[PDB]
């Protein structure tokens, strides 16, 4: 049986996922820099936002430089052949940010809701189908539920109209059997062309490992982000996945010098808090934290006077989801009363 | 008292089944004249027939047509913002001066925080409740603007994802927008921000709110000392209302101000505030005090309707 | 495979590491990390240069201290790890083993290229002769098939190692390459000879290739403390250690000790971060020997080249390990074009 | 007229050496190849010149007739073998001289570009390595402008030029190299460094030299390098520089540390060689046969040429 090779569709993540390494501050000379970079290279989409999705600024999650409308504004008068995506979570960002961050140039949205929680992704699914957008479902923290029970939020998200749905590994946890687990799941119930994606995180060293074996369990898109740029110990490194793409014979269409150059030079010398595995976004592995929660717990760490790894692990006893940073000061607070 | 105005809740669920309770329980002007839904096999429905009160399942159509519609002077809904517009739109039809309380964020009437503004629209005829989190928040948010002049205010509700049910999860971007809107109107911040969490895990979690305001530079112990007063304030309503952990303080220098892309440069005082809200347990367990801190609020806004229109 | 079955973890801080520091570990460092090592009872703690016994040179790099030196500073502070070295043909000797077994050493990693297991016959013998844990070490193990790699294998096995390992020098293998040569020794080694995994973390699969090693039976697992080590280094040990724990697989080792001994005494003492980025990807795609980028970049820096440009034309060359004064060669080379 | 000589060991070396006898001796001439495996690819070479060949080892050529008119064995087999092989030819025939091309070096060392004429009279000489005839001269090119204090050379030839005889040996191969380093290159200390690459075309043999010196002038360890290579090209002409020599001035402020050894600042001297062959038996990648097989050659010819 001959037929054509499958074209892997790389998504980069760099301005959305990585806004969270550098605190939401990147300038807008960086977003144009960056994405330039990325269209040359030709990745299929660049997302851009705060790290929180739409309308993530805020004390919460920190404050952004610029508004998500400013990068992609930006973003847009820069490229000509990848698409600007974006990420939204109900409960922070709303159908109203969605229509205008279509106006700033946005063609795909990825509708992201907690695993359990699909059914609040109703409303911008169904919005974004109207809008004539891209629409996929993301299902955060795939880690803290079954493969089957992960699966049938997935087809929900397909049922409002996600043509695509992604596993996002959230808190870096899982481990490449995991993968498999969810992936045969998911094709095991949705319909054949619903597009499936992978969003892994790094913080147990498997985010290209975990990415690899999502496209050898029939994957059809990739998230990554230059030199891993992103929260925790960050997303798979994009420039990595892509070497180890072109080596295994894949049919990925970017161009990797043009990527490894541009992680180095662009984005590495931006980071502030070095993107990497070490004692505390291994913790975030180990836990199974959410991810985004490492920069404010090594603030906490530094203004209360305790290790960040303490705070992580009791975050992980208390089953944290997305979003709930917060939580963070809270268990902070109480270590030092049970120190005390 | 003895004489009681009788009331309908529209809605059988987390919501309306709670405020039920509460009505029973503890109103002192009020009394339960239906409860209406538009599913037979509603839990909310079956709890009301054997508490004694009538129902029905044909929905606000339904409601106008049972013989204690006649007397029936207030009505709760507790469905959903969308279904509001039309709930709204039907009863006023039927009965020109019947009261609505809306626990929906549909926010066709203005919005009342008891402890804050309860004396304010007890004339109207459609008052809205902004929504659990605004109730728990929104207090918090004046308490500071009452000292010192807001800037900003965000609040992040964080409620365990059973004690949610789908009328609340068909209008999460209504919460965000009403919550966010009240935070500025009622709390007087020149601008909020809401956020609302689901989380499911196992024991389900005590609601939490944490409140951050940016005020301009002001006295700690007085911020402190309000926001106590405040609490005080709102555990006469609900009394699993309390502070989680000491109000937290971050000072702002001029110097080094912060920047909120868009909206300004500040600098002043960062107050947070964490609380957690144990409820009553009528309905669902005491972890979901975010049926209390709106079903409350509710009640003591009828209550305080009945009360002015018995007694002048 | 079974989670139960005991893994033995060989931490290799102390050898490979030696590549990140340009082989200057002070007698301190070394007390420091093998107490760490030791504590979180580790099976062996190798230590030599990081081209072995005798690995001090102009080619690699010369010591702060001698082999035996550092040996002997390991020894003194350790109870449970063995001490384990490594010694290649052409650049150690019977000799220096011998110094290195009086010093303290136990366990001997006889390192060969892939293709060359017939040079190490008689230090093999030699191990097995003073009753030495008696290890083959099959170095550059992308380079030729499965089957091949295997084959040299059962001839180090056949001059009495009881062990044999396959390391991927170049970090150019990926979880497939890796099945398929355990599979690969598995069909021909005897039942009890013990096969040992080395992988390096070039292409961000060092753990991911030990736990598909482990997952098809390989018995030893080598790791250093923050990957410490050639290249984009070593599988990092504390991350290794932490999803074998996630997983439920009997490590025998204590997570927290290794994870804290990582940050607050390994990797302060690193210059050149051992990370995957363009230089280190670039010997994981290229399939070039890991030790040879530290001596790349000092070429780069010298004759004002691209480190990368150096190391994708040694890729072209298929260089073996030792052959550092070709990197030198290929950037007059490239300089001349 | 010429002399008659054996080589014992028929691989590699021993093969490529009888070719350049055949043809290039002018004082002596073949009378035996001497191996242990009847296959062995070099006795049938032998006998396709019309060599005399035996299977049976060093008491395999004592007993041929051709023994009682040989006046030269060259040993081409392994270390070990060698200190048997002088044994036993030694009591047979006195005054046989022995031409050790083993690193077994029981018998002083003989670099010819160096010291060609110092050790004629010796009845047993040894001819280091190839490592040693390649970089030995480089060594002595450098003691010959300023001190060396340490001396440094790495041998990398193809995996299919190094037969059994050679892999058995290793250890031996870095032992004298870097004795011969030190008492004929003249470093007060020396390593060496041998490593086989299997590449598929085979490479050509690559030697890199690095000399620690005292302060000096470039240009004249430049010119004395050069010097060099054309001396070692009069015996193989395939011997070259691969590079200009490159040099490193290490600054009394910031000297090198040698562990044990001592601390250097100075002049470090980096030679690049490569070394292609005639093709005699291998082909012209096997440039570590010739710098060998050449030098032994022209030591016992030199020999021969004084002996009469
Ligand atoms: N913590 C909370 O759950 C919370 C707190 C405050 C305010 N609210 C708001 O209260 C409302 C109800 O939330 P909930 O969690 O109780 O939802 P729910 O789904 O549990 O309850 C909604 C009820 O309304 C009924 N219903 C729907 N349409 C109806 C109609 N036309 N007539 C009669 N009944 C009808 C449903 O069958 C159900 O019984 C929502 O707007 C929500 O945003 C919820
Ligand atoms: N480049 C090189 O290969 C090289 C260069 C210089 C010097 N040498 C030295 O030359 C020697 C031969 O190396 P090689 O590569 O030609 O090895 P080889 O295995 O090709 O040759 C050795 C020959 O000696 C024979 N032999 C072994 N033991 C013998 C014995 N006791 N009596 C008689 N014959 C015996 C073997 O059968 C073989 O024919 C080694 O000592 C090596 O160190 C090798
Ligand atoms: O949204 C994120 O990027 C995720 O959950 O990892
Ligand atoms: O020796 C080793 O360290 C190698 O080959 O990877
Ligand atoms: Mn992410
Ligand atoms: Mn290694």
């Amino acid at each position: 049986t001959f037929n054509p090779s499958k074209k892997l569709y790389i998504s980069d993540v760099t301005l959305r996922d990585g806004s969270h390494a550098i605190r939401h501050q990147y300038t807008l000379d960086d977003v144009r820099a960056i994405a330039r970079a990325l269209d040359k290279a030709k990745v299929d989409s660049i997302e851009v936002a705060h790290g929180d999705g739409l309308q993530g600024s805020s004390f919460n999650y920190g404050f952004g430089r610029h508004t998500d409308l400013e990068y992609i504004e930006a973003v847009a008068g820069e490229i000509s052949h990848a698409q600007i995506a974006t990420l939204l979570l109900p409960g922070i960002g709303s159908v109203h940010d969605l229509k205008n961050a279509y106006q700033a140039g946005a063609r795909v949205v990825r509708v992201a809701t907690h695993c359990t929680e699909a059914d609040v992704s109703k409303q911008h699914i169904e919005y974004a189908r109207n809008l004539g957008m891209d629409t996929v479902g993301f299902l955060m923290m795939s880690h803290m539920i079954p493969a089957e029970k992960l699966a049938e939020q997935g087809k929900l998200m397909e049922s409002y109209g996600a043509t695509c749905i992604y596993m996002a590994d959230s808190g870096g946890a899982m481990s490449m059997n995991d993968i498999r687990d969810r992936m045969r799941a998911f094709k095991a119930v949705l319909k054949p062309e619903t597009q499936v994606g992978m969003h892994a995180h790094h913080n147990l060293s498997l985010g290209v490992a975990n990415s690899i074996v999502a496209v050898e369990e029939g994957c059809d898109r990739v998230d990554a982000s230059l030199a891993g740029m992103g929260a925790g110990a960050g997303n798979a490194p994009l420039e990595v996945f892509i070497a180890v793409a072109e080596r295994l014979g894949w049919n990925h269409g970017t161009d990797l010098y043009t990527l490894m150059d541009a992680a180095d030079d662009i984005v590495r010398p931006l980071q502030d808090r070095p993107v990497r595995v070490d004692r505390e976004t291994l913790g975030l592995g180990y836990a199974g934290v959410y991810s985004s929660f490492l920069r404010h717990a090594e603030i906490a760490a530094a203004k209360y006077n305790l290790k960040t790894l303490d705070i992580l692990v009791e975050l992980g006893h208390r089953r944290m989801v997305g979003g709930q940073e917060d939580m963070i000061v809270d268990v902070a607070l109480d270590l030092l009363a049970a120190h005390k | 008292m003895n004489q009681k105005l009788k009331v309908a809740i529209i809605g059988s669920g987390n919501i309306g089944t709670d405020l039920m309770i509460k009505v029973l329980r503890n109103a002192k002007y009020l009394e339960m004249g239906a409860m209406v839904g538009i599913d037979a096999a509603s839990d909310g429905l079956a709890r009301a027939q054997r508490m004694g009160v009538t129902t029905t399942y044909a929905g606000v159509e339904g409601l106008i047509k049972l013989p204690e519609f006649a007397d029936i002077d207030f009505v709760f809904d507790a469905t959903s913002a969308s279904a509001h517009v039309q709930n709204e739109a039907l009863l006023r039809q039927a009965k020109p001066g019947i009261r609505l309380i809306d626990l929906t964020p549909a926010a066709i009437g203005p919005y009342c925080v008891p402890v804050v503004n309860l004396e304010e629209h007890l004339g109207k005829l459609n008052v809205n409740m902004v929504t659990c989190g605004g109730q728990a928040t929104i207090p918090m948010v004046a308490a500071v603007s009452r000292v010192a002049k807001v800037h900003y205010a965000e609040i992040v509700a964080s409620i365990s994802s059973k004690s949610a049910g789908p009328g609340t999860r068909a209008n999460i971007d209504e919460f965000t927008e009403t919550t966010s809107k009240a935070i500025e109107v009622i709390g007087g911040a020149a601008k909020g921000k809401a956020i609302i969490i689901m989380n499911p895990a196992e024991p389900p979690l005590i609601m939490r709110d944490t409140v951050y305001v940016l005020s301009a530079a002001a006295d700690q112990a007085a911020v402190a000392a309000s926001v106590a007063e405040m609490v005080q304030a709102v555990q006469a309503y609900v009394p699993g209302y309390r502070l989680k952990q000491q109000v937290q303080f971050d000072v702002i220098p001029e110097s080094a101000p912060l920047n909120i892309p868009g909206l300004g440069r500040f600098s002043g005082l960062k107050t947070s505030v964490f609380l957690e809200v144990e409820g009553a347990a009528h309905y669902l367990p005491a972890y979901a005090g975010n049926l209390d801190i709106m079903t409350s609020a509710a009640l003591a806004t009828a209550e305080r309707m009945a009360q002015s229109m018995l007694n002048a």
